[PDB]
């Protein structure tokens, strides 16, 4: 019912290897030639990516920045209100990046800040200007 | 039990055969009880003969030892016995006539060839009170059961193996004739061209692949019905090439999709690095920016403060994107190192591997005595169903004693080449010459002629035996279609055993696939220091046109390579077979050629009935009968098959001319 395990031979294949006197060599010489073509391609991406790995020497260790601990205070100093409005214009609604900019305020206080000072700071107008980008 | 007898007589113990339906149509169409009785009566009689086959089993003797309820019907027992005795299932071979043989001879039969089929028919026909004479071209009986004998040296150049006593009639003959039977140890180490033994891990690999490839063909023939190609029948050799090609193809299909996985990832990585380099460049300049904004020292207005804080968030943000990317770069970096160290199979079979494969092919070309390119893919293994159980043996004293034992007490004209067979409505005329001087002409007249001419003889063109009138188109066509093969033997007589005497046989791997069979197998079978070297497949016919000395040379070399140049002395005496060259054989045994089938073996056995001498006269009796190894569909190319065919025709002939009184 099934061919002996580890012996492959499908109805499809056998015909292709039987259609002509040299057909068996012809198909096998295709795969032989096709395998070298894919083999040469492999060398190419190895060479290409060996290059792309030199450009990444040193990683980004020198461009990295130290981290600062920062206890989330809930008071809004007049300065850090102003950082918020500029952030809003710079980012729009990335509540998280905005929280990162102030550095002492978390997304919630960040988030409802948009509502407590919505009138007083013309936040819609700021966001409207931020849309155009 | 009694049931062992039915098996040993090649008969299903629990149902009636087509044979018996013919002689006992009442019992088979009859109630299932009367059947069971019969089959027991059969099996038990078969038993009684079998237990001691050195004495005739007379009907009276049978009935005595049978007990009721079964010995109540004396006519059944008499019918059963007479049927068994007719068709040589009992009282065949070399028994001791209890009743000395009545000289009231009825009928005259001429048997062509003193071969084992011929020998067996002649004893049966004579056993049945007929006048039998055997005609014989050679100056010895046996035909293809030849046996070399010079001094202490003994070695058959014909058959040497008894394939199993499990249901083998040779079993009975080995008790009637003192045949010294020795088993054949299966272990056979292979030695390559250089002379070094194939390593065990390699041996087992190739052999397994061999059987693997043989299943492959069978699946391809039965399931895929790959049995015609270009309006030609497919041979086993073709179907093997196709299977090997498709395995060599699969090897490549595997490497192709392996590297395709590898280059998919390289490309997938190469596009990762591109993001990495561009992002790093971006990070590079955004640093400078954050730095320049940091340099404007405080006190600063909120926009200048915002610009430090935000270029700081911005640069950390890109520092996380690029951090996650070398997290992913590591994730593909090892995968490429894995798949490169998980490569699939380099080849399907190496040059050295295949050379070992060929020996398994040479061994298989010897078993069928023909190049695998000629064997029928569909049918070459149809006899491989009826195999006997037990292990294959050899005959230490030479297989020549069997024929000679049979030839006792028979009219055998040796040096008598039959040359025209002439059969008509009123009888037959066989015309033979003397072989030594073809001058002397002989005319033999008889009621029937039994032809055990080798198939290769029947094949010969122009014909070496003329049939008058000619054999009909259905019988000749069968003869063309069938395969007659060729397998040669070289016998090496030495004064000292320098081989492993616990190895019955060892092989030699040939250099190329073209000469795979040139002396690819050796046998240590005898008490005297003798080695036999086989020549199979394509090599066989090619080597018949080559000087013996040369052949023994190539032999010597091979052994020297295997055992060292100083351990192998010149052989004292040497012989080499040239079976296809022999004109009384013109081959070794029949094979199931492509385009042939088992049906042809049955064609070969149907007897010929001539046309009426006077038009309008009634249908005549059959006069030409055929036996011989090519005539027995179930057990061809074997000594037992020849024998059974001989027993068979003697049963057929006798029912025809003495009458069958056992059908009431
Ligand atoms: C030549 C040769 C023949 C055989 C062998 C070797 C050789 C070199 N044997 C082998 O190594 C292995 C073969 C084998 C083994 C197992 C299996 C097997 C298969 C399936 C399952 C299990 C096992 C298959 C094969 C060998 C063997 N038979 C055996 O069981 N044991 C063996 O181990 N085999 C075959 C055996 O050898 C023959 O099959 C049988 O011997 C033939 O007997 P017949 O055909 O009845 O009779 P004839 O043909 O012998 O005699 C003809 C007479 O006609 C005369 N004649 C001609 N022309 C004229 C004329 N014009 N006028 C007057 N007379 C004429 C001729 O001169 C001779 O007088």
């Amino acid at each position: 019912r099934k061919p002996p395990k580890g012996m492959f031979l499908s109805q499809e294949d056998v015909e292709a290897v039987s259609a002509n006197a040299t057909a068996a060599t012809t198909v096998l010489r295709q795969l032989d030639m096709e395998l070298v073509s894919v083999k040469r391609q492999i060398q190419n991406i190895k060479q290409t990516n060996s290059a792309l790995k030199e450009k990444l020497d040193g990683g980004i260790e020198p461009y990295r920045l130290p981290e600062v601990i920062q206890k989330c205070n809930a008071r809004w100093t007049t300065e850090e209100q102003l950082l918020a409005v500029q952030a809003i214009r710079k980012y729009g609604r990335d509540f998280q990046a905005i929280s990162d900019v102030i550095g002492n305020k978390s997304v919630v206080q960040v988030k409802n800040f948009f509502v407590n000072y919505r009138r007083r700071f013309n936040i819609d107008e700021v966001l409207q200007e931020w849309e155009a980008e | 039990g009694v049931e062992g007898a039915a098996f040993q007589s090649r008969l299903p113990h629990d149902r009636m055969t087509s044979q018996e339906a013919a002689c006992f149509p009442d019992i088979i169409s009859g109630p299932q009880q009367t059947q069971k009785v019969f089959l027991f009566i059969r099996n038990r009689t078969l038993q009684l003969w079998l237990d001691n086959p050195k004495i005739q089993l007379t009907f009276e003797a049978t009935l005595q030892q049978l007990e009721a309820p079964y010995n109540s019907d004396t006519v059944l027992v008499h019918r059963v016995h007479s049927y068994l005795e007719r068709h040589g299932l009992i009282n065949f071979g070399i028994y001791k006539r209890i009743k000395p043989l009545p000289t009231k001879k009825t009928g005259k039969v001429i048997i062509i060839g003193s071969g084992v089929s011929g020998l067996a028919a002649a004893r049966q026909l004579q056993s049945f009170g007929m006048d039998v004479t055997l005609l014989e071209a050679r100056d010895r009986v046996g035909g293809r059961v030849a046996t070399f004998r010079k001094g202490n040296y003994v070695a058959d150049l014909g058959a040497m193996v008894v394939t199993g006593l499990g249901g083998n009639p040779m079993a009975v003959v080995s008790k009637q004739v003192n045949m010294e039977l020795a088993k054949i140890k299966q272990k056979c180490p292979l030695y390559e061209a250089n002379g070094q033994a194939v390593p065990k891990e390699k041996d087992e690999m190739v052999e397994q692949e061999f059987n693997r490839l043989l299943e492959a063909t069978s699946y391809l023939s039965h399931q895929l019905d790959f049995n015609v190609l270009n309006n030609k029948p497919v041979s086993l050799g073709q179907a093997l090439e196709v299977v090997i090609q498709l395995q060599e193809k699969h090897v490549k299909d595997e490497q192709i999709e392996h590297w395709k996985k590898i280059v998919k990832t390289q490309e997938e990585l190469k596009e990762l690095l591109n993001k990495m380099v561009n992002l790093k460049e971006k990070i590079k300049e955004l640093h400078q920016q954050y730095k320049e904004a940091s340099e404007v020292k405080p006190p600063r207005d909120i926009t200048a403060e915002f610009l430090v804080k935000s270029k700081h968030r911005d640069l950390t943000a890109l520092c996380k994107e690029y951090d996650e990317l070398a997290e992913t770069q590591g994730k593909l970096e090892e995968k490429l190192q894995e798949l490169e160290a998980n490569p699939p199979s380099d080849v399907y079979l190496s040059s050295r591997d295949r050379q070992i494969l060929d020996w398994h092919f040479a061994n298989l070309e010897f078993a069928n005595a023909t190049p695998l390119s000629t064997l029928s893919l569909k049918h070459w293994d149809q006899d491989d169903d009826f195999e006997f159980t037990g292990s294959h043996l050899t005959v230490r004293n030479g297989y020549s004693c069997v024929p000679v034992a049979l030839a006792e007490g028979l009219d055998i004209k040796l040096n008598t080449a039959v040359r025209q067979v002439r059969y008509t409505a009123s009888g037959c005329e066989v015309i033979a010459v003397n072989t030594r001087s073809t001058s002397q002409t002989f005319i033999y007249k008889c009621d029937a002629v039994l032809c055990t001419l080798p198939l290769g003889v029947l094949k010969q063109q122009p014909p070496a035996v003329q049939f008058v009138p000619p054999l009909p188109e259905w019988k000749t066509s069968a003869v063309q279609r069938m395969g007659f093969g060729n397998l040669n033997k070289v016998v090496l007589c030495f004064d000292r055993v320098f081989w492993d005497p616990s190895v019955n046989l060892f092989g030699h791997v040939g250099s190329t696939t073209a000469s795979r069979g040139e002396l690819f197998l050796f046998w240590n079978l005898y008490k005297a220091p003798i080695l036999l070297a086989l020549v199979a497949g394509e090599a066989a016919g090619i080597m018949e046109n080559i000087s013996d000395d040369v052949i023994v040379g190539r032999c010597l070399a091979i052994l020297k390579g295997i055992f060292g140049s100083s351990a192998v002395p010149q052989p004292k005496e040497t012989v080499v077979s040239r079976w296809r060259a022999d004109p009384w054989a013109r081959g070794s045994y029949s094979y199931v050629a492509a385009g042939s089938s088992g049906n042809d073996y049955d064609l070969m056995a149907q007897p010929i009935t001539p046309g009426p001498s006077i038009p309008g006269a009634p249908q005549p009796i059959p006069r030409l009968f055929f036996a011989g190894e090519h005539t027995i569909r179930n057990y061809p190319a074997t000594v037992h098959g020849a024998l059974l065919s001989g027993l068979r025709e003697a049963g057929r002939i006798a029912d025809q001319f003495l009458g069958a009184m056992y059908t009431l």
